[PDB]
């Protein structure tokens, strides 16, 4: 049950970062030109260069877990 | 044999010749070797810069090379002078 | 005693005269008391001459201007040795050779005062030459050793005062009332 | 003992395959053999020293034979800047037709192109023809016949030297300083005055005419009259065409300094005056020690008397004479330690002060020669500390060495090891920390946030020798200094021209990339020392094993008890320091090659920017210069770099095979062999055949050694394939 | 230019050096 | 201009790096319109890049031919802010951490089970000991003289020699 | 090359025949129950 | 065979004998310790060299020491 609690916390984080820190709404309108990104980096010691120009008026880390394609499949 | 204790070595570490020499004689020899070496270095310096006396190594004189090796002889004879003085000659 | 300015007991706040026997790690890497006393007397005797040499060759006010006719002329004491060693080379060497022979003779007869193995009392270079340990009593020559020690410490502070003015030009404000 | 190994009864009765393995690897540990006396031990070492000397001269006769027969030395002395030197020819039946023409590009038959530099060295010492190289290979072939007879002769019962002859330290040093060092340097001065310097002056002096052709026009009367300045009268000009008489001088002993302007190499008259002055110093140095004639020093008396009266070194050097004279391992460890310094100094001075004509223009040879001698110097330094560790187990007597300088190292061995541990950790924390800092800020697009320490201490040393680019104005870069005035009359115009020429290797321009890699080299030196010093000082015992000297130098472990004792032997600290040696020589030769491949490539500023962070080493040195190598063969064909690309992958495979013996340990493999022994005993028609030695897994120490030898061979072969094919492929 | 006979002379001196090496090797083995 | 270097305020290769790094950020900002959070983030990066390059210009840093600042650490006080002034700050802090770690160890060394007070830290004792580290150079000299710093050789375990 | 036939003779001797000979002799020598 | 030595610091705890998998060690009567017994290794021909006896020994730097030496079929633990 503790492992299931850690997986449910991890799933709940991936949907919260999709809801708040992603370009999923822009990606739904153009899934070919817009890169999937669901992680944003804070502007500290120079690491804000990691926020890629992913399109959809958004800057973040390109994420490759396939969350946007799973969410679109669910409707 | 040549092991020693205390503050000073015995006289026999100077070899069979300087172990019998007085400390004042070895002290004055040391100043004589130091002055010959300092004269030989200074005169080889002025022979290097003299414009007719340095070409093809003409600044090298045999008596100034042999005189300059009084430097390590001045070191050793003043060390030997100290050892004879500590040993009461 | 010579402890009247610092109470009535020996003064050593950093305890630098206890470093050799404090621990066992650095064997005979620190000097013992005979070397420390002899270096205190020698630094004081050199500073008593050196402060007098700056005072007797200063050409401004309050410092009496002595000069030897024939010597090089540079009243700046921070450069006077360079102009003396260049223009009078045989005299500069004869002074240094005398200093050299006296410095080596001062420990060449005695032992290792760094390890408290010396046979003579520190400060005694065999240069009495006029009396006075034979003439004066035993407590008078003990009084005069405290005098030379304290005048040596006072001139050491004075030579540190002259070293500080040339490095940091606001170190000693008392040396501004003399000009 | 019957049933090989003959010298070890214990291994002779081993029933397994361990007997043959351990009989090979203990064959030269002559002190451990059964029935070995001390007098027989020295006589076997003396005779096998004659065999090793013959092998060196046979190897040198083979290099001379194959160049004279199959090489292009006579075409190389005609056009030294256009000809590729041939090592030997190739006869390989596995070659295809396109490989035969790929290796016979400028020639008739397939060849290997020599990167040892023997062409540039033989040309400098006067060789001009193939017949002269052949006669040299015959004389070395007969010299090694004599050395093989002398090893046989000095084992015959009337010619076996006594043990006192082997212990005569005073007569050996007197002869080896005079005869071996000083007389040979005087004789080499005789060669280059009579043979090599006329050959650079366009004059042939060989055996046919050297008795009737004086090497100087004044001809040996200024030597005996003391008018020695005649031998430095007219040197070669600044416009002397090398090997010809045009512009050529007649002086045989100069102090010119710097380089010959055409060959970019040392003046032969400077080398002759160097060798002659080295000869006199060593001949004099061989008059120190007391042989049969009463004068001279006794070496036991010098060591017994050198105790400082302050007592900071306790008893001094008493006992050290009998310690060294009775320990061949301490003698060997001292000899390997100086040879390792002499081989590092050889590498560091041959690239920077080029001794051979046109050697600095052969870029692959210069890279091969530096990498060769620095890896040789790493192996010698590890062996010096290894035999220093064997000495403490096998030869150190704690009662003869009582309170002397040797025993007091064991007395404060924890202070030595924990301070080497501090300096190793300080270097590694900050050198790796500064590299990772410079990696991180350059990756984030901010290279101006890099921590770039300027190496001003070493730049001060260059400026003290006269380098003017750092504008320090100190000793030889200051024309007012007495070092500059006294010196300008002698070598310094040649030296200041050479040191301030930015197109040679004399004191290369250094910057912050050179700072961080020297502190990586200092890290690698300190850790490799730390393993080796802890290997020697803990060789006799630790808290984990207080009786370790009873078990010897090499043993597997002391078992899983007391926490576990894997790799506790002093042999195992040799084994761990070999990885740190190869890493250290790795960091050295990587730095030499990349700094030279950017200087030779014309972009020295690429090293100055990219060496500050690790990605510059990976991208701009490893990945970039791999490109000619890995295209030695491809799906579209091959070229003569195909042997180095094969060796590159061959080196990667042996390195990785070493990891198997390094990671997998014995009890896995012994259980796997037991099922293989079962399968053979139960298989018909293979049941006809049986082993006579029982198959076992390799022992614990053996696969440590086997895994280290695979690791080291794959290390060497990969970099030799890369340092050669990248320089040959680019240039 | 090395001739054919010069290669054959070197092979004869080499095969004598092989005999002397076996003699040194057998004496060291004893 | 110590080792043949130049000051970064007077070297063009440092000025060329400032021009090129701002121009790379301005090209990315041109692909966004004005009020967007990508354009507001890239405007802050331009001001931080500009403030960094102007800070390095006016602050004694020597630049090489590459246009990057090099630090001089031979001991001279004209470049004290590059190594020696951060070096005094490190030695004071690291000497503090070492002194109070040593002080806490010897404090709990006399308790009943000293190992449990190292996996379970006595926090009020540790917090009290930690604030005493600000005068660690005074107390390290006092412990050196009094003998509490250095153990005697007869009290320290060693191996066979 | 002068005697160009000599690599065709000596390389199969040094590469094939001499290692076949020397590995066979060492194998025979290590299995001898006497010296 | 391997060499197994008993030093006189043995307290006769018998733990090395109980740990030995090939029966090298046995307890013999002694008087140098209060247990009245010392370990002994008569059958060192069967010692495989496992050093289980060294792990079992409680005395500070063990009274049993195994010195690995000449390997036999029994010393190598070969079942073939
Ligand atoms: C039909 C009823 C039913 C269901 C849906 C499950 C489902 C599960 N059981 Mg099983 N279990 C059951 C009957 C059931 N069990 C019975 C009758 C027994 C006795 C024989 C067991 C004995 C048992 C053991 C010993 C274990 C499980 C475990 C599990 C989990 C497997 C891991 C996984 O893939 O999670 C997928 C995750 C989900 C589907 C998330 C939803 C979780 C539940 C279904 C809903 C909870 C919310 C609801 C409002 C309450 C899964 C949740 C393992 C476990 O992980 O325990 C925690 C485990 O170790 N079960
Ligand atoms: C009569 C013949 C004769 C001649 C021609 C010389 C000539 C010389 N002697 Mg010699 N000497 C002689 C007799 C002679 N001497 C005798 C009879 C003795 C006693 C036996 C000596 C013993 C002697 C000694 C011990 C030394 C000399 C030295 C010298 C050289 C002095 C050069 C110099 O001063 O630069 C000095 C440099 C300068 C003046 C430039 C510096 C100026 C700057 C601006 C100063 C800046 C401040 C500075 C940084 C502070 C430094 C302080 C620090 C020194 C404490 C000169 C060649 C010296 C020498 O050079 O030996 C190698 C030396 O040390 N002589
Ligand atoms: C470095 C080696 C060395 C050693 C072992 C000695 C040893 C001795 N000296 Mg000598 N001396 C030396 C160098 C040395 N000296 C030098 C460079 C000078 C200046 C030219 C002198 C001038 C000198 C005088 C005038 C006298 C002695 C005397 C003595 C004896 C008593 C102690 C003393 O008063 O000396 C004190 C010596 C010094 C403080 C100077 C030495 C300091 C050196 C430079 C330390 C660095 C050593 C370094 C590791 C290697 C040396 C490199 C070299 C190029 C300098 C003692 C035997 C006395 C004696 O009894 O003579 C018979 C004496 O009267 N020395
Ligand atoms: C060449 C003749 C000569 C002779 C025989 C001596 C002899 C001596 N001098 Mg030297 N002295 C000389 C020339 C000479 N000096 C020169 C040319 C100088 C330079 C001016 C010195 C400067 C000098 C100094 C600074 C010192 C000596 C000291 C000594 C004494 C060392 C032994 C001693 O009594 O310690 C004392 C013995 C016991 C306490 C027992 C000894 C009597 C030392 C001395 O007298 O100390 C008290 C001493 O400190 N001399
Ligand atoms: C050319 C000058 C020369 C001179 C003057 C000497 C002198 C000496 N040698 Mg040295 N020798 C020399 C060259 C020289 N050697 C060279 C170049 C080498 C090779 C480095 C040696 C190798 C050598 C060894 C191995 C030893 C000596 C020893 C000696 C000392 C013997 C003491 C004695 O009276 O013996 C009695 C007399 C004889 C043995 C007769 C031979 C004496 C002559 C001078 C030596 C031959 C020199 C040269 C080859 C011949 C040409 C010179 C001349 C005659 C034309 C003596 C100082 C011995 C010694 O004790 O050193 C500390 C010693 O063991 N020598
Ligand atoms: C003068 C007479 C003489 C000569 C020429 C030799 C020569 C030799 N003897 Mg010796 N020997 C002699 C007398 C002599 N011996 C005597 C009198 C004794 C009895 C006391 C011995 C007892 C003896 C023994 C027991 C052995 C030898 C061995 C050797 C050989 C040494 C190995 C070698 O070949 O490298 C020679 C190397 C060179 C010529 C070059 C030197 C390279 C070094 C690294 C140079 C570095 C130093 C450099 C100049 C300065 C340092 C650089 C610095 C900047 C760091 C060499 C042939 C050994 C041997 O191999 O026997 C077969 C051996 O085991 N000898
Ligand atoms: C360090 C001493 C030394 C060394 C290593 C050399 C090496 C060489 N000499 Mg030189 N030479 C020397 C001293 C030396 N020489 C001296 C002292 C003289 C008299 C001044 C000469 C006069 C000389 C002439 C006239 C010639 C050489 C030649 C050569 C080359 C081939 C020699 C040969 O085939 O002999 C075979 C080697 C041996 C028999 C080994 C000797 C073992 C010793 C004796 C032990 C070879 C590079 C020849 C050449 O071709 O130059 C390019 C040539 O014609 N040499
Ligand atoms: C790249 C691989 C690698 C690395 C990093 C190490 C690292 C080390 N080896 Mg090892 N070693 C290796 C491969 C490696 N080894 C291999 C293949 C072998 C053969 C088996 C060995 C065999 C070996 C032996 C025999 C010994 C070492 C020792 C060491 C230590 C040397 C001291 C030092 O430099 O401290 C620096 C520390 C590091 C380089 C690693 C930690 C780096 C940290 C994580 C980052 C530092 C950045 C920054 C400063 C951190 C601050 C952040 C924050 C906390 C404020 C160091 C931990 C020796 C030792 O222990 O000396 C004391 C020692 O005796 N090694
Ligand atoms: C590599 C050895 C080395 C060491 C240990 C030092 C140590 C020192 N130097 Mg440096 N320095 C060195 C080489 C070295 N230097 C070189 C080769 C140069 C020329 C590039 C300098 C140029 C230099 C200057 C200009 C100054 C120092 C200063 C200092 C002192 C720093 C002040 C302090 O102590 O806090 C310190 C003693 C300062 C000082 O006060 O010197 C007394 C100072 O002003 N150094
Ligand atoms: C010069 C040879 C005589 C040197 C000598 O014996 O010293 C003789 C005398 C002193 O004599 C000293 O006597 C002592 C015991 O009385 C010791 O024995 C010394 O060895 C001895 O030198 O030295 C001189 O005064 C010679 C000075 C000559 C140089 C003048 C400058």
């Amino acid at each position: 049950f503790g492992q299931l609690a850690a997986i449910f916390l991890w799933i709940s984080g991936m949907h919260f970062h999709g809801a708040y820190f992603s370009n999923y709404s822009a990606w739904l309108s153009d899934p070919i030109g817009i890169k999937q990104s669901s992680q944003v980096v804070w502007p500290i010691v120079g690491q804000e260069i990691l926020n890629a120009d992913v399109g959809g008026n958004f800057q973040g880390v390109q994420t490759t877990s396939g969350w946007f394609q799973m969410w679109r499949a669910e409707g | 044999d040549m092991t020693w204790e205390g503050e000073y070595p015995p006289s026999k570490v100077l070899g069979p010749i300087m172990s019998k020499m007085p400390s004042g004689l070895l002290g004055l020899i040391s100043i004589a070797c130091a002055a010959v070496c300092a004269y030989s270095i200074a005169q080889s310096g002025v022979l290097q810069q003299q414009p007719g006396a340095y070409e093809n190594g003409s600044w090298v004189k045999w008596y100034y090379v042999l005189g300059s090796f009084g430097g390590p002889l001045a070191w050793g004879t003043h060390v030997a002078s100290w050892i004879q003085r500590k040993n009461g000659m | 005693t010579g402890f009247e300015e610092v109470g009535g007991k020996p003064w050593d706040p950093l305890s630098l005269g206890k470093l050799e026997d404090a621990n066992d790690t650095f064997p005979n890497m620190f000097p013992k008391s005979q070397y420390l006393q002899e270096s205190e007397i020698k630094h004081g005797r050199m500073c008593m001459l050196a402060w007098t040499g700056v005072w007797a060759t200063h050409v401004g006010g309050m410092g009496l201007g002595m000069h030897i006719p024939g010597m090089p002329v540079e009243s700046d004491w921070t450069k006077a040795l360079g102009v003396f060693a260049a223009e009078q080379p045989a005299l500069f060497g004869a002074i240094l050779l005398f200093i050299s022979i006296a410095e080596g003779e001062s420990v060449g007869h005695s032992g290792d005062n760094w390890r408290n193995m010396s046979t003579k009392e520190p400060g005694n270079l065999g240069f009495d030459w006029m009396g006075l340990t034979k003439k004066l009593s035993e407590e008078k020559v003990a009084r005069y050793k405290i005098v030379e020690l304290k005048n040596g410490r006072a001139a050491m502070i004075a030579m540190a005062s002259l070293f500080a003015m040339e490095a940091i030009p606001g170190s000693v404000p008392i040396m501004n009332v003399f000009n | 003992a019957t049933k090989f190994p003959k010298f070890s009864q214990a291994l002779a009765q081993d029933p397994a395959t361990r007997r043959i393995w351990y009989g090979i690897a203990t064959a030269h540990d002559l002190e451990a053999h059964d029935g070995m006396t001390e007098e027989n031990l020295y006589q076997k070492i003396f005779a096998s020293h004659f065999g090793h000397l013959a092998i060196i001269f046979l190897w040198t006769a083979g290099n001379l034979f194959h160049v004279a027969w199959q090489g292009n030395f006579e075409q190389w002395v005609a056009k030294p800047l256009k000809t590729k030197p041939i090592a030997h020819s190739i006869w390989d039946p596995h070659f295809g037709e396109s490989a035969l023409k790929a290796f016979s590009k400028g020639n008739t038959y397939p060849v290997n192109i020599a990167f040892s530099g023997v062409y540039q060295w033989w040309y400098t010492i006067g060789f001009r023809t193939n017949q002269e190289l052949y006669a040299g290979s015959i004389g070395l072939l007969a010299l090694s016949c004599v050395l093989l007879f002398a090893g046989w002769l000095h084992l015959q019962p009337k010619f076996r030297p006594s043990l006192s002859w082997f212990k005569n330290n005073e007569s050996r040093l007197n002869h080896h300083l005079s005869g071996l060092l000083g007389v040979s340097s005087l004789a080499w001065t005789g060669h280059i005055v009579h043979v090599a310097i006329p050959a650079s002056r366009g004059v042939h002096v060989g055996w046919d005419n050297f008795l009737t052709t004086p090497p100087h026009p004044a001809g040996l009367t200024p030597f005996f009259t003391g008018n020695w300045t005649v031998y430095a009268e007219n040197p070669d000009s600044a416009s002397h065409v090398y090997g010809t008489s045009e512009g050529a001088g007649t002086a045989i002993l100069t102090f010119l300094g710097g380089f010959h302007p055409q060959t970019q190499s040392l003046w032969l008259s400077d080398i002759a005056h160097h060798q002659l002055a080295i000869a006199v110093v060593f001949i004099i140095a061989g008059h120190m020690y007391r042989t049969n004639f009463g004068i001279g020093h006794n070496m036991k008396e010098i060591l017994d008397a050198h105790r400082p009266p302050g007592g900071r070194l306790g008893a001094g050097h008493v006992g050290l004479f009998e310690t060294i004279t009775n320990s061949l391992h301490m003698q060997l460890g001292l000899a390997l330690a100086s040879l390792g310094v002499a081989t590092s100094l050889t590498a560091q001075h041959m690239y920077a002060l080029t001794p051979y004509a046109y050697l600095s223009k052969d870029f692959t040879t210069e890279a091969a020669l530096y990498t060769h001698h620095q890896y040789i110097a790493g192996f010698l330094m590890v062996g010096a500390f290894a035999h220093g560790a064997i000495f403490f187990v096998r030869d150190y007597d704690p009662e003869l060495n009582k309170n002397n300088v040797l025993a007091r190292m064991l007395e404060h061995k924890e202070a030595i090891i924990s301070h080497l541990s501090w300096a190793s950790l300080f270097l590694g924390f900050h050198t790796l920390g500064l590299y990772i800092h410079n990696d991180t800020v350059v990756a984030f697009g901010q290279p101006e946030k890099q921590i770039l320490f300027e190496p001003v201490f070493a730049e001060y040393i260059q400026a003290a020798s006269g380098k003017a680019v750092y504008q320090f104005n100190v000793l030889l870069s200051s024309p007012t200094s007495p070092a500059t005035v006294a010196g300008n009359q002698v070598w310094l115009p040649g030296w200041l021209d050479a040191i301030n020429n930015p197109k040679n290797d004399l004191f290369l321009k250094i910057g912050p990339g050179d700072f961080l890699v020297h502190h990586a080299i200092a890290l690698g030196l300190h850790v490799t020392a730390l393993i080796l010093v802890k290997g020697a000082l803990d060789a006799r015992g630790s808290k984990l094993m207080p009786d370790k000297k009873d078990f010897g130098y090499s043993f597997p472990c002391d078992g899983p008890g007391r926490g576990g004792t894997c790799d506790i032997s002093a042999w195992d600290a040799f084994y761990l320091a070999m990885f740190w040696m190869l890493n250290t020589i790795g960091w050295v030769t990587f730095y030499w090659h990349w700094k030279h491949m950017t200087i030779w490539g014309g972009n020295p500023g690429q090293f100055d920017e990219s060496s500050n962070y690790i990605m510059g080493w990976l991208r701009d040195y490893l990945w970039l210069n791999s490109s000619p190598l890995i295209n030695g063969y491809n799906p579209f064909g091959m070229n003569n770099l195909s042997v180095w690309s094969w060796m590159f992958l061959f080196g990667h495979l042996i390195w990785a095979t070493g990891f198997m013996f390094l990671i997998s340990w014995r009890g896995y493999w012994q259980e796997l062999i037991e099922t293989l022994v079962w399968a053979h005993e139960r298989t018909p028609l293979a049941n006809l055949i049986r082993w006579r030695d029982k198959p076992v897994a390799l022992s614990i120490v053996q696969a440590r050694l086997v895994g280290l030898a695979h690791f080291s061979v794959g290390y060497i072969l990969t970099y030799a394939a890369f340092v050669i094919a990248s320089t040959s492929g680019k240039f | 230019m090395i001739y054919d006979s010069q290669v054959y002379i070197a092979l004869v001196i080499a095969v004598v050096a092989s005999v002397l090496a076996i003699r040194l090797g057998a004496t060291l083995y004893n | 201009e110590i080792g043949g270097l130049t000051k970064c305020s007077d070297s063009p290769a440092f000025a060329k790096r400032e021009k090129a790094s701002i121009k790379k950020l301005e090209q990315r900002k041109s692909t966004y319109e004005a009020g967007t959070p990508p354009a507001l983030a890239l405007q802050q990066q331009i001001e931080r890049t500009e403030a960094r390059f102007d800070k390095y210009s006016r602050s004694e840093l020597l630049c090489g031919a590459d246009g990057l600042p090099h630090l001089i650490a031979d001991g001279r006080w004209s470049h004290a802010a590059e190594f020696m002034l951060p070096g005094f700050g490190f030695i004071y802090i690291s000497g503090w951490i070492g002194w109070v770690g040593r002080k806490y160890l010897r404090a709990v060394s006399t308790t009943k089970n000293p190992a449990e007070s190292e996996i379970i830290i006595n926090v009020p004792l540790a917090l009290k000991i930690m604030t005493t580290g600000y005068i660690w150079p005074i107390s390290a000299w006092e412990e050196l003289v009094s003998g509490d710093l250095v153990a005697l050789d007869e009290e320290v375990t060693v191996s066979p020699r | 090359m002068a005697a160009a036939f000599l690599p065709s003779i000596l390389v199969p001797i040094v590469g094939l025949i001499f290692p076949a000979f020397s590995m066979a002799l060492f194998f025979l020598y290590i299995q001898q129950d006497d010296i | 065979s391997h060499t197994v030595k008993i030093y006189d610091t043995c307290i006769g705890c018998t733990q090395c004998v109980r740990a030995c998998p090939t029966d090298v060690l046995e307890m013999v009567p002694w008087d140098g310790c209060k247990s009245g017994q010392i370990a002994s290794s008569p059958r060192v021909e069967d010692c495989v060299g496992c050093k289980r006896c060294e792990t079992a020994c409680p005395t500070d730097f063990l009274s049993v020491r195994v010195y690995l030496g000449a390997e036999t079929t029994r010393s190598l633990g070969l079942a073939y």
